[PDB]
DNA sequence: CTGACCTGAAATGACCTG
DNA sequence: CAGGTCATTCAGGTCAG
């Protein structure tokens, strides 16, 4: 763990099974969550360079690179699992009623 | 540890093992589900790589006796 | 839209109990 | 060394720039 396997920037640990930076992590998550890939279209031949500086220049090449290295699209929670998580966190915040139950 | 590379906290269940593979196996069979390797049960279980694959680590547990 | 930074569940693995 | 703790160590959401 140290450098992002997709663009070479500093990484923040494992994300979707790969050592990546917050940049590639966020991009991947949002592409899967909103199914944005189909609209991604390289404007040349899919050979664009993806490095810590050029990563935002071609969305399709950046996503095809995330797939190639092995980022797990299945670790991006579907709507039922995402909503269940928010539900859990919100209702857990019921520590409030207990705080006031102490005294 | 007969599983990873880490030292053994003595014997547990089916063999001498670390508290990592100990806790891991302690939890596994209790709240049990079914791990599934993302690869091909090749995942080398060692100190620095043990948490990467729960399939291989679990099979590795019962494999070496546990 | 991006990504540096955040919140908190959940898993791991240290360290005690008898 | 079966037994429990339970402080510590990767998801989705946020919003300025
Ligand atoms: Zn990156
Ligand atoms: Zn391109
Ligand atoms: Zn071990
Ligand atoms: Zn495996």
């Amino acid at each position: 763990d140290e450098l992002c396997v997709v663009c070479g920037d500093k990484a923040t640990g494992y994300h979707y099974r790969c050592i990546t930076c917050e940049g590639c992590k966020g991009f991947f998550r949002r592409t899967i969550q909103k199914n944005l890939h189909p609209s991604y279209s390289c404007k040349y031949e899919g050979k664009c360079v993806i490095d810590k500086v050029t990563r935002n220049q071609c969305q399709e090449c950046r996503f095809k690179k995330c797939i190639y290295v092995g980022m797990a699209t299945d670790l991006v929670l579907d709507d039922s699992k995402r909503l269940a998580k928010r539900k859990l966190i919100e209702e857990n915040r019921e520590k409030r009623r207990r705080e006031e139950l102490e005294k | 540890c007969a599983i990873c590379g880490d030292r053994s906290s003595g014997k547990h269940y089916g063999v001498y093992s670390c508290e990592g593979c100990k806790g891991f196996f302690k939890r596994t069979v209790r709240k049990d589900l079914t791990y599934t390797c993302r690869d091909n049960k090749d995942c080398l279980i060692d100190k620095r790589q043990r948490n990467r694959c729960q399939y291989c680590r679990y099979q590795k547990c019962l494999a070496m006796g546990m």
